[PDB]
């Protein structure tokens, strides 16, 4: 046989990126997983680069990272593709779990793949989370510090954990050298969970947008997906040119710039913009333990979604209500940031928890209804008695 | 809030570095350094802003040096161990006016002044919201605001109690170069200053960002028609079908 | 067959390729560098350098 | 190697679809192709077909959700001011 | 994960009720055509997924020409959708060809799964 | 089938650690290679655990690992593990590459294995030089200096490398942090080929001490290969238990506890124990350029192996003289450590010299004239005529 | 799963060895078995066996280097001494 098929080492290469059998009508939407790839890549490799010049003292992190944009020739490439490049990561992130929901690719045989996608997920939030505190400026000190007073909210136990947890009494220098090394370590972490995503994929394939099985009309990984997937590599690299060098500090927030200063507190501490739905699903909650418990619980709803889709045609394509109350759902989430992004104020504190209602139903009960209600349809509309 | 405690909403001033292909106007930057030296460097520090980092920018090089060799810095010490200075060079950086934080609070009651190096870039505004904060104290509060004795108002600030003085009166500096130096023109340099000292890299930013953009948007096109041809084998492909003999 | 022989070995092609990427870097860093400084006629510092004669 | 379970997706050769007889593929070079023939008129008019079919699923919850922001933003920013003052003594307390 | 059993018994109860049926039986038919997996060239029994033994073991049950036709079905599909265009509209499934044609086979795997389950856990008579 | 075998995850699980059939004659020099990937999980989890603490300043760093050392709890074992580690780390990779050269596992169908162990050897090098540079001790500081003028030698181009290298113009702040990011990485390169090799073995399974198949009695992982690695893995912690409780700075050289001081050179500047064959030639051979030349040949001359070996019997079991040259051979390693560790005077010199002539020539004139010797000689032995 | 070049091991059932027959094996559960009734008069004499069969090879070679070693450590604190210091400047220069 060929010398991509009998070698050990390319044999994966092999059957993962050239003669992988991909479904012929698969449109851009399956594109977003080599574009979460080649970003991560570039996450790791600014990281790296960027990493050489900085030292994680609480006194000299602000200094160091103001060290890369001003002395490091070309450190402003570096940290304005990393930080740019990390809105980018969750922008085409959120995009693919979008694809995720509305294609039904959650169903089964595909729950594996969908757990190990929401296992991915919350370890890219707390690598997001510890490298913007990385940072130390006026937002980076406060988060962390409201981040894990949550996590002291724990009966009985949390207070202790909270002080593991800062290797003191408030953010202070051992938190932030931790926060650097965890915050190097947890990509590699990612990396493997999305190796072993790889595999549970390439056990079945990918879907299809119409829902209905592919193995009759498979055409190769090479030269065709491989082409379309380089078509939106340059488009993403486009749009992270534009937002890296014409408009670097717009998805960021201003007061990051102001180093870290225990004794002042900000006027408005917000989260970078991509945490501002859970931040607002948590803040929704008048308790502290409910509200740590309800943030967790509006990821592992991502995992008690294959359960409850009782539709018996896969993805939203063919049918109405579903495809209408998906677009209630993403345009929901979208309200979510924009009510965490506020104060605590008349009414965007019954807003927000109105808001954190309809996320739930739609993960809970709007999904089984109308998916039951749309197949006693499918039915009745086809069959005569 | 209300808009008291957000503050008033600078509005768009139109700058010469406003635009995807706009540079700094270094002569603009020459006289801010020059409004700077004689207003703000009293009370405020420029702590991240090298000297060499003007050289070709803003001054020549030796006019940085003879403006560096007036400040006196900390040498290494002599053969006994005493302390001694020595003049600056173009390798340190610009000297704050207070040796530390509680001389800063002691002699501006209270209140520390920031440092200007990073101020354009973290405020939300930016250019905007410096040039109105300067060029917005009124001559006397709004009837009904009581301030704390101490302490000016503009409405720019958020909350409208500054304790900043209003430091920019009609020609109180001479500019080198003949310029009118009124109110405005002065708020407008030393904007124009502080955004070169919080982004040095724009000028070459924006040069790259042309370089950049052209090359991924002729990449991008290419990479549309070569996927369009490579598919044409498949996008035009067709499809008939009979029926077979059902006796098999 | 006028232009095939010339691209039909690939190592000739390539050849093409990294002649012209070199020639393409050098003419269009000139080019863009021009550009960019006669659209800011009067900015730049070595204006502000002639002007100020002292 | 071990044998593994039964997967949906086989490899070429045994991609196991069910069997199929009597169904023809047609298909022509591209280099005797012509590559984006179908731009224009194309980009008009099947792009009118599927914003046609397509847009109204969006514009709606778009629509509701962009309503009902801009009428508690513009709540907000009423009882924030001097003439609902009051109101915000009564609701906020 | 609807259980077809389950599925058929209510859309009888919908249809042998009059009232029913007349209220919405319209809605219905409304809701296939803007469904719009006619234009594709399909039937909405070749739109089931059939990633679970059952509906395999009832793909199995199929005849020979009505699963040729099935696979024709699913590949003008596909590249139609490839396409990004539709069907013309002299080749759209009309609504007497949108026959449940694989409805009884996955009723009689439905009832043989859920008879082999009942007498997997069955007591007996004491 | 069973839930091992049927699962996607727990199928790697199987095949590598439950059901992989191993020849039922290996002894305990099987086990170095189960031993060295439990000493990398040590290096790893110790490595991660201490870089919390660690700030890679060049005027923070020897302050730092004493910070650790004397404030954190626990932490002068977390050193002593991780030091005393590294050491143990490089002696089970000595004796799994002595198992390779002794019974022949380099030879075909296994030189794709044999050159990705090589590749990881090089690596494994890499790490320890770059993790020993961090200390910024005494022989840390000028070890780096040595190192980095002897990629100087480079013609035409090799003050601008070295330049690079730097970060500056001798070893400084920037040199020590990026020693630090890329010491911090390079292990996960490390176990990147750990896994690839692991699946270059796999295809062909293990040898065995005989040099004949071992197709016919094979035995499974699970039970017995497993008790057995574990009763090797507790002597290890054992033997590395006291050497970090009992005596902890014996492996170590004593001028790694003098901070760095870029004026001061030492009285006999010499690496850590194990690069000292290398040193040795390298110093061995009168000039620069040949020097690098020759240090990195010896290794890559482990490659050149496979192809030299002209034995008809796979293995050094069942032959005489190639048995006394292989201990010859591995003596002559010890004695090139030992004249690494002495200073540039007579007669260590031209016993550099020989020695080094008789590592190469046992790579290159040795092993393939006893080989042949051998083969000739086993078959007059037998055939009559 | 794509198919994969000819090894030199299979797995269990097809682990391409030849082919054997009348070869029968005979073994007793463990647990009815004595452990480590073999280690006395086993460290002693199979020990030695072990020892003797295997011990010139490598005590040869350590003889060989050890010496070497040692009359070269001993010429060293030699010529740096007081006495062969006129034989360190002749073979130093
Ligand atoms: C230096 C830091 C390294 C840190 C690594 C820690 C692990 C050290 C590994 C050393 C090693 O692997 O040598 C293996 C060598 C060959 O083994 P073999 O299979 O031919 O012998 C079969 C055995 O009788 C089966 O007997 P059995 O399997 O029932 O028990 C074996 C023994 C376990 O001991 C060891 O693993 C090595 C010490 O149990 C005991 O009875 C111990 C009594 C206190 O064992 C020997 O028999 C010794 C032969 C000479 C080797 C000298 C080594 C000098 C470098
Ligand atoms: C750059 C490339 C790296 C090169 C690495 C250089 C070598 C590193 C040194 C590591 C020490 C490893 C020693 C060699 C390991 C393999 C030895 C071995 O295989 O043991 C078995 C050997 C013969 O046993 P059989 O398998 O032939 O028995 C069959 C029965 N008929 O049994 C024996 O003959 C006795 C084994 C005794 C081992 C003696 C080790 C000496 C260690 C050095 C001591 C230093 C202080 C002087
Ligand atoms: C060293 C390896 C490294 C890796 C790998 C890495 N980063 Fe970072 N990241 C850094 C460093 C160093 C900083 C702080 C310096 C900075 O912010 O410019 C940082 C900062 C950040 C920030 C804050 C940027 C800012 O300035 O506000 C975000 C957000 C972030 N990382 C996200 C990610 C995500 C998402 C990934 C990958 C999934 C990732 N990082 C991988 C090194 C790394
Ligand atoms: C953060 C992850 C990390 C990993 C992974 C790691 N190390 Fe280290 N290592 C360190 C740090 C930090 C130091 C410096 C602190 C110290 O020496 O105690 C260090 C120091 C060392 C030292 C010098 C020890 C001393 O005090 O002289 C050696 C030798 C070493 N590493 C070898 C290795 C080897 C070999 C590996 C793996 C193959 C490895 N390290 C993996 C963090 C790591
Ligand atoms: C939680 C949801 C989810 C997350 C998060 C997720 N994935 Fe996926 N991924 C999927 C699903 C579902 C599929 C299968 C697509 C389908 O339905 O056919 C998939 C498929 C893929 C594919 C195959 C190409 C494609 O578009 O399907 C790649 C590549 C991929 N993922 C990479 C990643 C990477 C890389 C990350 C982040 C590092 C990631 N995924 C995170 C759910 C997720
Ligand atoms: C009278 C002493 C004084 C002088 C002179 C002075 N400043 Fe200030 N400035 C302050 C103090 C005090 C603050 C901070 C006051 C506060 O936070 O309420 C301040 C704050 C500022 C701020 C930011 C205020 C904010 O709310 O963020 C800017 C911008 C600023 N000064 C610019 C200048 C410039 C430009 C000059 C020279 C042209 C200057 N200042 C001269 C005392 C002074
Ligand atoms: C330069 C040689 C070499 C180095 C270095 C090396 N390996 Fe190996 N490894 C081998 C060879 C050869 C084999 C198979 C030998 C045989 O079975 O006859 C092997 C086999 C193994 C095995 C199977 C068990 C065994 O002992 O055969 C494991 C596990 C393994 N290696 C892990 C590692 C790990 C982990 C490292 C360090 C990170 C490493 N190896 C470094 C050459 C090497
Ligand atoms: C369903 O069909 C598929 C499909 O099957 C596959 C496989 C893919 C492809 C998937 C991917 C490409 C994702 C793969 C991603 C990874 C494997 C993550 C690995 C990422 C890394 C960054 C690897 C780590 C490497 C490093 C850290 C090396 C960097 C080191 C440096 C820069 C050292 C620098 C120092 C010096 C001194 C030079 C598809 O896109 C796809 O859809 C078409
Ligand atoms: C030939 O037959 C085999 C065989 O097939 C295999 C696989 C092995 C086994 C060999 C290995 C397992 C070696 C492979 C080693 C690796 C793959 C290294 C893996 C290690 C890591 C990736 C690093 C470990 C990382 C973690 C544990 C992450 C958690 C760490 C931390 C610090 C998180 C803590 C933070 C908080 C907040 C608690 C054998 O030994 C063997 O011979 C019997
Ligand atoms: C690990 C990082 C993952 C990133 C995801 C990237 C997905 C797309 C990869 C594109 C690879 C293109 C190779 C095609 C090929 O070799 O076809 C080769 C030849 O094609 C070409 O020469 C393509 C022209 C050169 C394009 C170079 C693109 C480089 C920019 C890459 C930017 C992203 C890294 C085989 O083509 P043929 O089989 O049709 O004859
Ligand atoms: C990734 C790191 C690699 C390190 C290499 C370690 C190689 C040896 C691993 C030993 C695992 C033992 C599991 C055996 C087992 O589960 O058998 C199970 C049950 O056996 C036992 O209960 C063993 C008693 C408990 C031993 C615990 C040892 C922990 C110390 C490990 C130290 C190294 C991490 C199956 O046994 P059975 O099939 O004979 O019934
Ligand atoms: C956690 C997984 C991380 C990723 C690892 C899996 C993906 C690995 C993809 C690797 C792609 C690049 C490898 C191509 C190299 C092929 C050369 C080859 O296989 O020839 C090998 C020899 O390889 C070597 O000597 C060293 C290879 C080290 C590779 C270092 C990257 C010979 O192989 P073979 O036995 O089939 O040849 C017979 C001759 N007719
Ligand atoms: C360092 C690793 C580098 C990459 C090598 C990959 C090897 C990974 C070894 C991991 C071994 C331990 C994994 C055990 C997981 C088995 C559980 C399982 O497969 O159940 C799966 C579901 O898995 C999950 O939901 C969570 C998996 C997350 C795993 C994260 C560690 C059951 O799925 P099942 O196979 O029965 O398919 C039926 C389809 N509905
Ligand atoms: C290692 C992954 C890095 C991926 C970066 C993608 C993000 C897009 C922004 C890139 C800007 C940084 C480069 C730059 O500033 O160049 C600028 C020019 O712009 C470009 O040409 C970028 C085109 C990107 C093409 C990508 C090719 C793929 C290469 C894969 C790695 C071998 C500066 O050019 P100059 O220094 O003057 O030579």
């Amino acid at each position: 046989m060929a010398f991509r098929k009998s070698n050990v080492y390319l044999s994966l290469v092999n059957s993962y990126i050239i003669d992988s059998p991909q479904p012929s009508s698969i449109n851009y939407w399956w594109n977003m997983g080599s574009l979460l790839g080649l970003c991560l890549v570039i996450q790791i490799v600014t990281g790296i680069f960027m990493a050489m010049h900085y030292s994680s003292n609480i006194e000299l992190a602000f200094s160091s990272v103001e060290h890369i944009m001003r002395d490091v020739h070309n450190g402003y490439i570096l940290r304005y593709l990393h930080a740019n490049g990390a809105s980018f990561f969750f922008m085409v992130m959120f995009m693919h779990m979008a694809k995720g929901l509305y294609y039904g690719s959650y169903r089964s045989p595909r729950v594996t793949l969908w757990n190990v996608g929401v296992i991915i997920f919350i370890l890219t939030i707390a690598t997001a989370f510890l490298g913007y505190c990385c940072v130390y400026g006026q937002m980076s000190h406060w988060g962390a510090t409201v981040i894990t007073n949550l996590f002291s909210a724990i009966p009985f136990v949390g207070n202790d954990i909270v002080s593991w947890l800062w290797g003191g009494f408030s953010v202070s220098n051992p938190t932030i050298q931790r926060f650097f090394a965890l915050h190097y370590l947890v990509p590699f972490i990612i990396a493997a969970m999305v190796i072993m995503h790889l595999m549970a994929l390439h056990i079945h394939g990918s879907s299809n947008p119409l829902g209905i099985t592919g193995n009759l009309d498979r055409i190769p990984m090479h030269s065709y997906f491989i082409f379309k997937d380089l078509v939106t590599v340059f488009l993403f690299m486009l749009i992270l040119a534009l937002f890296v060098f014409y408009s670097p500090n717009t998805l960021g927030h201003p007061d990051n710039y102001i180093p870290g200063n225990p004794l002042v507190t900000p006027a408005s501490i917000v989260p970078e913009w991509y945490l501002l739905p859970f931040y607002a699903i948590l803040r929704s909650i008048p308790d502290k333990l409910l509200g740590v418990i309800t943030m967790f619980a509006a990821i592992l709803v991502l995992l008690v979604l294959p359960f409850t889709d009782r539709s018996v045609v896969r993805g939203n394509t063919f049918k109405v209500l579903s495809k209408f109350f998906f677009f209630i759902f993403v345009f929901n989430f979208v309200l979510l940031g924009q009510i965490g992004a506020c104060h605590v104020e008349v009414p965007y504190v019954l807003m927000g928890q109105i808001a954190t209602f309809i996320y739930f139903a739609y993960f809970l009960i709007i999904v089984p209804v109308i998916s039951t209600i749309e197949n006693v349809l499918f039915y009745i509309g086809r069959v005569n008695k | 809030m209300t808009a008291a405690e957000h503050g008033l909403h600078a509005p768009a001033y139109a700058w010469s570095h406003n635009g995807p292909f706009e540079t700094f106007d270094h002569a603009s930057i020459r006289r801010g350094y020059q409004v700077y030296r004689e207003v703000c460097a009293a009370c405020h520090s420029l702590d991240r802003v090298a000297w060499r980092t003007l050289v070709g920018v803003s001054h020549t090089n030796e006019e940085v040096r003879n403006m560096a060799e007036e400040f006196e810095y900390d040498d290494e010490p002599d053969e006994q161990g005493n302390p001694k200075k020595r003049p600056g060079k173009l390798s340190d950086y610009i000297p704050g006016p207070y040796p530390n934080e509680q001389a800063a609070r002691a002699a501006n009651q209270g209140a520390l002044p920031p440092d200007l190096s990073l101020i354009v870039k973290a405020r939300h505004g930016g250019c905007d919201y410096i040039f109105s904060l300067l060029t917005g104290y009124p001559d006397e509060p709004p009837a009904g605001v009581a301030l704390p004795p101490g302490s000016n108002y503009n409405p720019y600030f958020p909350g409208g109690s500054i304790a900043m003085a209003r430091v920019l009166f009609d020609d109180m500096v001479e500019y080198e170069d003949g310029t009118p130096a009124t109110t405005s023109q002065m708020a407008k340099d030393v904007t124009t200053f502080l955004n070169w000292c919080a982004e040095p890299e724009h000028d070459e930013r924006k040069r790259l960002g042309l370089k950049t953009v052209i090359i991924l948007s002729s990449l991008y096109l290419l990479s549309i028609w070569v996927k369009k041809f490579k598919w044409a084998g498949i996008k035009t492909r067709k499809f008939v079908f009979n029926p077979p003999k059902p006796r098999k | 067959s006028l232009y095939k022989t010339f691209f039909k070995r690939n190592a000739v092609f390539v050849g093409t390729i990294f002649a012209g990427a070199f020639v393409f870097q050098t003419v269009f860093d000139t080019a863009i560098t021009s550009w960019y400084e006669n659209h800011n006629k009067g900015k730049l510092w070595k204006d502000v350098k002639a002007r100020i004669a002292a | 190697g071990p044998p593994s379970g039964k997967t949906y997706m086989g490899w070429w050769g045994h991609m196991g679809g069910p069997k199929q007889k009597g169904i023809t593929s047609y298909a022509v070079s591209p280099y005797a192709q012509k590559p984006l023939q179908g731009i224009f008129h194309n980009a008009v008019f099947n792009s009118f077909r599927r914003f046609k079919s397509q847009f109204l699923y969006v514009l709606i919850p778009a629509g509701i959700y962009w309503y009902w922001w801009k009428n508690g933003n513009e709540y907000n920013e009423f009882l924030y001011s001097k003439a609902g003052r009051e109101e915000l003594e009564r609701v906020n307390v | 994960p609807q259980s077809f059993t389950s599925i058929a018994r209510i859309g009888d109860y919908i249809l042998k009720s009059p009232v029913l049926s007349k209220l919405c039986v319209p809605v219905a038919n409304q809701f296939i055509n803007l469904a719009g997996y006619k234009k594709l060239g399909l039937k909405f029994d070749d739109l089931i997924a059939e990633e679970n033994p059952i509906m395999q073991t009832a793909l199995r049950r199929l005849p020979e020409d009505e699963s040729y036709a099935r696979a024709y079905r699913i590949i003008r599909a596909h590249q139609t959708e490839l396409t990004h265009h539709l069907l013309p509209r002299n080749e759209w499934i009309k609504a007497q060809e949108d026959v449940p044609y694989l409805l009884p086979y996955i009723l009689e795997a439905e009832a043989a799964a859920k008879e082999k389950d009942e007498l997997d856990n069955i007591e007996v008579s004491k």
